[PDB]
């Protein structure tokens, strides 16, 4: 997966998360190969909200 | 770690101060907006921290 730098600060930065949201429908075999660099982002998001 | 420990208690220490600040924001009938700025601040921070 390409890196992408998201401190995940504004609600806006939600942007982000929605766009794995539609990886994982619309191309779902190439996002589990991807799956997990991914989870690299989601893990900050997550730290970040909850 | 995933997380460094020391970002983490900083930002459970603004999570505190926020809290304090908000307190003190209606306490003393301040605009929505200002505590919105007050609070971008604190995340700014936050995120600076991290």
């Amino acid at each position: 997966l390409k890196k992408i730098a998201e401190s995940f600060e504004d609600p806006s930065s939600i942007v982000v998360v929605l766009e794995f949201i539609l990886f994982a429908l619309f191309f779902p075999t190439e996002f589990n190969r991807i799956k997990g660099d991914i989870q690299n982002v989601l893990l900050l998001f997550f730290s970040r909200w909850y | 770690t995933v997380t460094n420990e020391f970002a983490s208690r900083f930002r459970t220490i603004v999570a505190t101060l926020a809290n304090v600040v908000n307190e003190r924001a209606v306490q003393d009938d301040m605009q929505k907006a200002t505590r919105s700025c007050t609070k971008q601040w604190l995340r700014h921070l936050e995120t600076q921290f991290d």
